């Protein structure tokens, strides 16, 4: 376990632990879920406070007029990669004069955090991007880690307890790929009330929806535009 | 004993030093006495010169002759026979301490 | 789980139906037993946000 | 071991920022509260010698004609975040002819709250309350070392936090006035201190929409200390 | 190695001779060694047990 | 089937030590105008048996005054002998840098 | 226990390098000045006096730094050399600014300084 | 020491034929007959070190 | 942690290294300092004259300014560092803004230089703690002392060095609001700090004082003799 | 002895240092035998291969690096340090060739790879380049020259050469066979590097196995032999 | 288990890294040098290792300009390295004032440069002492050089295995005033006291400094010369 | 003694008193409470006591006032009492070695020097300064 | 040195008068049990400090 102190160092098992160990911190995040349709992207995710009396943290953030994150994990480093994607975002908008297809940008994202993944005197990122967007193909759902191994799916969950949301989405991801709107986000609920323990129910000022169209512009809602998407459930099976 | 770490608080001292005598170890010239007397001990064919291992830096403290007189002559009872050859010097250098060796030779 | 915890999630069954005072086991006492929380703890949490 | 502001946890987590949130406790308190009419705010100074003059030490500092502040713990991570922070508004004053708002003054502070670094600089020791008024009428804002910023209606912060917090979400709720926190206030400070309550240990800072100029009650303060 | 180089002066210890991990007859040999008290048949591919032994 | 629960403890809490201030106040002789949580904040790890030496100290202080209704202040320079004072000897203290 | 490097602080608090610099001071050659108006001395020890040297030097501890200066030397020899030419160096820079000869105070101060920057900084 | 079982001779092992040899002549040969020893008249060798894995 | 360096925090919340290099401060020489209402006025105790030398150089109170003074405890070359990066910021001051130097300006330049240098990759933190002493603003007596973490603190009067708490237990069990300065009572009050002093030999007593319109005037130990008669004299007053 | 674990590079008390004494048999690591001989206008180096699969080419394990048009090489060791050797002799080489004018002479060559070597040596921070390098060529007014250059920086360059795994006993037997003031008539060379090795290593296999590079003044180019004509030299030392 | 590294005191007593490089040079391989009267002479003693090696690549025997010479007692590999720093540093000198440059002001440039490798912290210092020699304005000089960054100034000096005894040697043999030839017949002498018994015109490798300048010897005239002189 | 001194045997009032120099060897299973409640310290006086100490170690003997103990009390930074009393009293032994009542300034030199083996407290330091 | 390297150096200028054959002791004797036990320590380019 003398080994077991920085980035440089590889095992005797050859399983460079710092990346476990970032793995890790990313596992203790909120709970959150994105999942796209043909036509439609939408990632739900859950706040949290620090008392009663306090606002929630927030997750989902704008980047721009196509692409929106969630997150999880830290915040500096968040609003780093946040600060980085938007930049990358105008300057490809500056110069091309065109929206940035999602691909090259993750893959960008990739060789950003490669660096502090193997020199000395940067920490790997702890973060917890999910990434919604829209090409000239339709909606694309991307999710990160800090190896900066980056994934496409069709539907993922991060965070705190998310497996319970996983067999969720084995079990509806046939069913995902042909509805609207609006049953969509209210799958992505029904993984939510599920990331959740039994004795309390999901209210309105704890939950977060961003959904990104194909002519729809990426927009953030927030217990107004979501009591319309709170209605429309039944208890569960107890 | 090999190391000196152990006293000369009051081994050798101003006054106690008066047959205390410092004892090191014997320079070039004695390898080749050593090659003289112990290689007398076996029967020398009556022709296989010894000083052309004396040139070679092998610095084989003054035991180890003996090994490559035991090794060596009984290595010729492998063969059985008393008269020694100069191979009996190549595989008694072959077989002691040509491990260090020989060599560095850089840095002098 | 392991099996240390299968003995845990059935002598926790026992003993979360053992708190009411029920007449015998039940499926969500076993699920809180289970929901004894993987016995993965805490957090505190502070800074995962 | 966890020595190095750049090595996780096997469990977590900094080990770095952990011990500066723990640096927070020791520091002296301070209790802002949230009201409609306006932010209210309020902190002990514990005042060591006779010699010690009250005036000179600072707790609440001024950032703008509207936006007030107030500091815990380390001293000097204080002032360097305080300097900064005057200089970036100002900025804004300078390239936009308005205010910097209190969730983009904070945000803004928040940007190098973590950007510690020694290499390619350590973390900051200090809790921070951020009050002001905005277009969306007054905020209370409550930041910590590790960036992690939150609104809060009414936050407490640093040395005997836990009771502070509890007592006063026994009395607060939304629809409260000023004066009422005012003394709502000071009655959980002469609960959470230690020295007879008098002129010379708090000090308040309240900023109404109407009354933006002046956050702070000079001996006057006496006269709501007497009648409690 | 971590005898003390005192004893590694010959006389006392006169030579350090090694037994090695064992080659294909070597192996083999001693595998035959060890295939002897065995209810077999024609059948035993020596070859396959000692190649793909390593 | 013999010894199966394992009872956890452990330091107790903050309302903890203000049950044993209670404890500790209503068996000796204080005085009942005084509070205590702010001894409370002032142990963040300590005992109730501790607690026990800061009220017995306290009544050391009752002892040095002749006191039976016991300030505030003793249970505040009894506080601040055994934590800060007889922790090792006074001086982890002097100097500001942090109010 | 806290020896590692020249910074920082011991726990009393006190220094590690420069106690142990005056005691590689202590180790050296001898020297001294006298009490005299009108004039002044230095004595020095000779350091190695053995008889195969060459003494062609005709100085080995006083160094004439500017005209009317010298100065002799003690403890680790050839950090010396780097601190009499800075020394030269720094009152002969006084000199092309002013065209007068250094007063000796700022001269000590500015040696001073030179070592301080040397005790200051880390490693 | 009389605990030491006897076993089967070296024909239960094998592949170490030099080592068996050459072992044998540091090990068997002077008390089978020390006297070619003293024949050509050098004191025998003492002993060896077996190493590996 | 450790005790190494100044970057790590301690387990429990606490910066080892600004604690100890505040412990050198504590173990060094005495120096008060109070304000009369309008003179100024500070000394340093312990000469420590070696029976053999000049003592004109190793001067603990210079002044940057006509205006402001000095004084430091701790280690002598962290203090002559700062009073030389001092001299040249308060003369950087004259060039832009045309006023005679600020107190205040001066001793929140010393302590950011100095939080600065300790936040910094293995920089050693000054082990020292100034008194900066000056009346500009309507001829208005301020005095400000700093720490090794660079908290600048304003006082009235002010004790440090060795057993700074028994020789500020002294000016808390004397100064009066009355009367007033009144330069006598001040004279006369640093006649009582001095005899208050660690050890009050009587020739280890060096004073120098400011009347907030004047330079700095170093006493001379004849007047002082006379301060220490007037002293026994009231001392057997009270009897 | 250490003691100090010999973790960087410094000087051991009695008194050699370490890091270069484990890289002295990073050679020894690489599994491979390379001789140079030198005996009259002609220079001939050889060098096995060692190839165990048949899926794996036959012409890109060539060991011999043609540098310049007039100097080969042959390297042994690991394999990353020699290419990147060998890609710093190229490079310098042609270095030579920019500023001066003319063909490098390999002496020069050898010198400040040598001293490359020396600075990866004597600044720490970097690994030491566990590989030995050969190196011949023809000058004019000296004839053919044989050099070897050290991981340590440490050039020489002599007459019958050998280095690798196992060549104290090569220059055992090049002790044993230079020694008789014959001359070296190129085939006299061919033979005694085939049969050199063919006694240290005592194999006596296929023309397949070892690659020969040769430099003659009758053509200045270096030259690598083919299968045919190693063919003809095995079987005509073939008695 | 301690100094470790180069940038903190011992305790109480000195830098163990340079005593280190000092014991290093104090193992390597002899050397002799005398200043006579009108000129100084250098002596070496180089044994190849075996028969193969040539003795006309490696030179021990350097000059650094037409009346400068210079040996060393330790490892060629720095010794070369430090001897292209003064080749470069001379003609620098010789750039700025025209003028061959003397042998003090080289020996100051040259412990400079030591002396800048001694300081901290990650470099090692130099496992070498030099023998500097060279004939300026009439008098000729000899002045030894160490890793430490120190100098001194011999009349005659040796440097290698057995130091001690070639020195005591040199306090018995030599005196103030000789020749070059009779300096060349006790350098050989005290050299051939240390060396192996197989001495020959290949072994030692000697230059010498006339005032009509540095002259590196031959073969042809070092072989005649030690046919067994004496 | 840990049976009979706080076990059973009913305790009541009975004053029991120990002391020793150093804490290292003690068993805990004594130190613990029930058995020993309060644990006392001395600190090594201060130069303000010091004076009152050597003055009365001073009180009883005849001595040439001229001399400053001043050096002495300032000198010793961890001196214990007995170290004052060795001081004190060995330097009118010096003095009326050779019979003087009076005693001279080097003569508390070569008390105290006798006194601590080596009396190494100058720089360090020393130095502040 | 600590008392009598003095009674060292004269015992081994008695032993080279023993090895030899005199009875009159010179000081080149004692010069010569000097260089015997007094060398070592010895050792410089070494001065340095």
């Amino acid at each position: 376990n003398q080994y077991d102190n920085d980035v440089t160092v590889w095992s005797p098992q050859g399983r460079i632990h710092q990346i476990e160990y970032a793995m890790e911190a990313v596992k203790q995040g909120s709970a959150t879920v994105g999942l796209k349709s043909k036509t439609h992207a939408v990632l739900v995710a859950l706040k949290r406070a620090q008392s009663e009396l306090a606002a929630h943290q927030k997750k989902i953030l704008h980047v721009d007029n196509h692409i929106g994150i969630s997150i999880a994990g830290l915040t500096a480093d968040a609003r780093l990669l946040c600060n980085f994607m938007r930049q990358e975002c105008l300057d490809s908008r500056f110069v091309f004069d065109r929206p940035l297809p999602v691909s090259r940008l993750v893959s960008l994202i990739g060789s950003k955090t490669q660096i502090p993944t193997q020199r000395y005197g940067r920490r790997p990122y702890g973060v917890g991007l999910l990434i919604a967007g829209y090409d000239d193909m339709g909606p694309h759902i991307f999710q990160t880690c800090p190896s900066a191994n980056y994934f496409d799916c069709r539907a993922m969950s991060i965070g705190a307890r998310s497996q319970s949301a996983r067999t969720y989405l084995e079990r509806h991801m046939s069913e995902f790929m042909e509805c609207n709107l609006n049953e969509l986000v209210k799958h992505g609920l029904r993984a939510l009330r599920e990331t959740l323990p039994a004795e309390q129910d999901l209210t309105t000022k704890n939950v977060s929806i961003g959904i990104v169209g194909k002519d729809l512009e990426f927009t953030i809602y927030d217990d107004d535009d979501v009591s319309p998407f709170l209605e429309g459930l039944e208890e569960r099976p107890q | 004993t090999n190391r000196a770490d152990t006293l000369d608080p009051a081994l050798l001292r101003p006054g106690r030093l008066d047959r205390k005598i410092e004892f090191p170890l014997p320079d070039r010239r004695q390898k080749r006495l050593i090659f003289s007397t112990i290689t007398s001990k076996m029967n020398l064919s009556e022709e296989v010169d010894l000083e052309d291992y004396v040139a070679r830096p092998d610095k084989i403290s003054g035991a180890d002759i003996n090994s490559i007189c035991q090794e060596s002559g009984m290595l010729a009872v492998r063969e059985n026979r008393y008269i020694v050859l100069a191979k009996d010097f190549e595989k008694a250098y072959k077989t002691v301490i040509k491990k260090d060796e020989q060599e560095h030779e850089f840095y002098k | 789980f392991n099996g240390a915890q299968c003995k845990a999630v059935c002598v926790e069954a026992g003993m979360i139906a053992l708190r009411r005072g029920a007449t015998e086991l039940t499926h969500e006492d076993y699920m809180e037993g289970i929901l004894e929380v993987q016995a993965k703890k805490k957090a505190n949490l502070q800074y995962y946000a | 071991y966890d020595r190095g502001v750049n090595t996780f946890s096997p469990e977590g987590r900094l080990f770095q920022v952990e011990y500066a949130i723990e640096a927070i406790k020791l520091g002296s308190t301070a209790i802002g509260i949230q009201t409609s009419e306006g932010v209210c705010l309020a902190v002990e100074k514990r005042i060591t010698s006779p010699l010690m003059e009250p005036s000179s030490i600072e707790k609440i500092v001024e950032i703008d004609a509207h936006i007030g502040c107030a500091m815990s713990g380390l001293i000097a991570d204080a002032k360097t975040l305080i300097d900064k922070a005057r200089v970036e508004t100002q900025n804004h004053w300078f390239t936009y002819n308005e205010t910097m708002t209190v969730e983009s003054v904070t945000q803004a502070v928040s940007n190098l709250a973590l950007q510690f670094g020694e290499e390619d600089s350590r973390p900051f020791g200090v809790a921070l309350l951020f009050g002001g008024v905005d277009e969306k009428g007054p905020q209370l804002f409550h930041m910590d070392p590790s960036g992690t910023f939150v609104q809060c209606d009414a936050r407490a912060i640093g040395s005997a936090s836990e009771g502070a917090q509890s007592s006063l979400q026994e009395v607060y709720h939304k629809s409260m006035t000023l004066k009422e926190a005012i003394k709502s206030s000071l009655i959980i400070l002469k609960q959470v201190m230690e020295e007879k309550l008098n002129a010379t240990n708090i000090e308040l800072a309240t900023v109404q929409p109407g009354q933006n100029f002046h956050m702070f009650t000079k001996e006057e303060l006496e006269e709501v200390i007497k009648d409690i | 190695d971590t005898l003390d180089p005192a004893l590694l002066r010959p006389g006392r210890l006169d030579r350090k001779i090694h037994i090695d991990l064992p080659n294909e007859q070597a192996r083999l040999d001693i595998l035959k060694i060890h295939a002897g008290p065995i209810t077999k048949h024609g059948e035993i591919d020596y070859e396959a047990i000692v190649k793909l032994s390593d | 089937g013999r010894l199966d629960r394992k009872i956890e403890f452990s330091l107790p809490d903050l309302e903890g030590r203000t049950h044993i201030f209670k404890i500790h106040a209503r068996s000796m002789s204080v005085e009942r105008d005084i509070r205590f949580e702010l001894l409370a904040r002032l142990c963040p790890n300590s005992t109730g048996a501790e607690i026990r030496s800061v009220c017995t100290e306290a009544g050391m202080f009752a002892i040095r005054a002749r006191r039976k209704i016991a300030t505030e202040k003793d249970f505040l320079e009894a506080v601040n002998k055994v934590i800060k004072s007889y922790a090792k000897f006074s001086a982890t203290p002097r100097y500001m840098t942090y109010n | 226990r806290y020896d590692s490097r020249t910074t920082i602080f011991s726990p009393e608090g006190r220094l590690y390098q420069v106690e142990y610099a005056m005691e590689a001071i202590g180790h050296a050659g001898t020297c001294l000045g006298i009490l005299a108006n009108d004039g002044v001395l230095l004595a020095a020890e000779r350091r190695n006096i053995h008889k195969l040297l060459d003494e062609v030097f005709f100085s080995e501890k006083i160094y004439k730094l500017n005209e009317d200066m010298a100065c002799s030397v003690a403890g680790i020899t050839s950090d010396a050399n780097v601190l009499t030419n800075e020394l030269r160096l720094i009152a002969q820079r006084y000199l092309l600014q002013y065209q007068e000869p250094i007063p000796c105070e700022q001269l000590v101060t500015a040696l001073c300084d030179i070592k301080q920057a040397y005790t200051q900084f880390g490693g | 020491s009389h605990e030491d079982p006897g076993n089967v001779s070296y024909s239960e092992i094998g592949g170490l034929s030099e080592q068996i040899r050459e072992l044998r002549e540091v090990i068997e040969l002077p008390l089978t007959n020390p006297e070619l020893f003293q024949r050509v008249g050098i004191i025998p060798p003492k002993g060896c070190l077996l190493y590996g894995p | 942690s450790y005790d190494r360096a100044i970057t790590v925090f301690s387990p429990d919340g606490h910066l080892f290294q600004v604690e100890y290099a505040q412990e050198a401060v504590k173990k060094g020489s005495t120096a008060v300092g109070v304000r009369g209402r309008d003179i100024v006025v500070l000394g340093v105790e312990k000469k420590s004259v070696a029976k053999l030398q000049d003592e004109r150089t190793v001067r603990k109170i210079c002044a940057l300014d006509d205006n402001v003074c000095m004084a430091f405890a701790g280690l002598t070359a962290d203090a002559r560092i700062v009073i030389n990066r001092a001299r040249v910021e308060c003369q950087s001051h004259r060039l832009t803004v045309e006023d005679p130097v600020t107190v205040e300006y001066i001793t929140r330049y010393i302590a950011s230089l100095k939080q600065r240098y300790t936040q910094s990759n293995g920089r050693r933190p000054f082990g020292i703690s100034a008194l900066i002493v000056g009346f500009d603003f309507d001829g208005t007596p301020r005095l400000y002392q700093t720490d090794p973490s660079g908290t600048y603190h304003a006082w009235k009067a002010n004790a440090i060095g060795r057993g700074a708490k028994s020789v500020r237990e002294f000016l808390e069990k004397n100064y009066t609001d009355e009367a007033i300065e009144t330069d006598d009572l001040t004279i006369k009050l640093v006649i009582k700090a001095l005899l208050e002093v660690v050890q009050s030999g009587g020739k280890n007593i060096e004073l120098a004082v400011m009347r907030r319109d004047q330079s700095l005037k170093i006493l001379n130990p004849e007047e002082i003799e006379k301060y220490v008669a007037e002293i026994e004299k009231e001392k057997e007053e009270n009897e | 002895s250490a003691g100090f674990d010999r973790h960087i590079t410094i000087f051991s008390p009695e008194g050699r240092l370490y890091q270069v004494e484990y890289a002295f048999k990073a050679i020894n690591q690489g599994g491979l035998t390379s001789v140079a001989v030198r005996g009259k206008d002609c220079a001939v180096i050889v060098t096995q291969k060692k190839v165990p699969d048949k899926l794996l080419d036959s012409s890109t394990v060539t060991h011999l690096f043609k540098i310049t048009e007039n100097i080969g090489c042959v390297m042994t060791g690991m394999t990353a340090d020699s290419r990147s050797q060998v890609q710093r002799a190229r490079y310098e080489a042609a270095n030579w060739k920019y500023k001066y004018g003319y063909e490098i002479p390999v002496d020069m060559l050898c010198k400040r790879i040598a001293d490359i070597s020396q600075v990866y040596t004597q600044n720490a921070e970097m690994r030491p380049l566990g590989c030995c390098m050969i190196l011949i060529g023809i000058d004019e007014e000296q004839g053919p020259q044989v050099y070897k250059c050290d991981p340590a920086g440490y050039y020489c360059g002599f007459k019958a050469t050998a280095a690798g795994v196992k060549q104290t006993e090569s220059t055992s037997f090049l002790e044993k066979k230079v020694k008789k003031k014959f001359d070296w008539t190129f085939e006299q060379t061919v033979e005694t590097a085939i049969t050199c090795l063919s006694t240290v290593l005592s194999i006596d296999f296929k023309p397949s196995e070892i690659e020969v590079g040769v430099v003659t003044v009758e053509n200045p180019k270096f030259r690598i032999l083919t299968e045919a004509e190693i063919d003809a030299h095995l079987v005509a030392l073939a008695e | 288990g301690y100094s470790f590294s180069l940038t903190t005191f011992s305790p109480s007593g000195k830098l163990v890294q340079i005593e280190y490089a000092l014991a290093a040079v104090a193992g390597g391989a002899p050397s002799v040098g005398i200043k006579a009267a009108n000129g100084v002479v250098l002596a070496t003693e180089k044994k190849q290792k075996s028969i193969l090696y040539d003795e006309r690549s490696v030179h021990k025997v350097e000059p650094i300009t037409k009346h400068i010479g210079l040996v060393y007692s330790g490892m060629g590999p720095d010794y070369r390295v430090l001897v292209h720093r003064a080749r470069k540093l001379a003609q620098q000198y010789y750039l700025v004032y025209q003028e061959p440059i003397p042998t003090a002001q080289l020996v100051q440039r040259v412990a400079s440069v030591m002396q800048e490798y001694t300081q901290s912290g990650g470099v090692r210092p130099f496992g070498v002492s030099l023998l500097i020699c060279g004939w300026n304005e009439g008098r000729p000089y000899l002045f030894q050089s160490d890793p430490s960054g120190a100098y001194f100034a011999w009349k005659a000096t040796a440097m290698g295995k057995n130091y001690v005894n070639g020195k005591t040697f040199l306090e018995k043999r030599y005196n103030e005033d000789l020749e070059l030839e009779d300096a060349i017949h006790t350098a050989i002498l005290t050299l051939k006291e240390s060396f192996e018994g197989q001495m020959t015109e290949d072994n030692i490798e000697v230059g010498i400094c006339n005032e009509a300048g540095f002259r590196r010897l031959t073969p042809t005239e070092v072989k005649d010369y030690l046919a067994a002189i004496a | 003694l840990l049976n009979q001194l706080d076990g059973f045997d009913s305790r009541g009032d009975v004053k029991v008193i120990m002391a020793t120099n150093r804490i290292e060897t003690l068993d805990p299973a004594l130190i613990r409470p029930g058995r020993i409640d309060r644990k006392i310290e001395f600190p090594l006086p201060d130069e303000k006591t010091k004076k009152r100490i050597f003055q009365i170690h001073t009180s009883r003997m005849t001595l040439a006032d001229d001399v400053t103990l001043d050096d002495l009390i300032m000198a010793k930074d961890d001196l214990s009492g007995a170290d004052i009393k060795a001081i004190c009293t060995e330097a009118g032994l010096m003095a009326l070695r050779e019979r003087r009542m009076k005693v001279t300034n080097e003569d508390f030199k070569k008390s105290k020097e006798n006194v601590l083996y080596k009396k190494q407290e100058g720089t360090p330091e020393g130095l502040y300064l | 040195a600590s008392g009598a390297e003095v009674k060292g150096v004269c015992t081994e200028a008695g032993m080279y008068a023993l090895r030899e054959r005199r009875v009159h002791v010179t000081q080149e004797d004692f010069e010569m049990a000097v260089a015997k036990v007094m060398q070592k320590d010895s050792e410089k380019n070494m001065s340095i400090k």
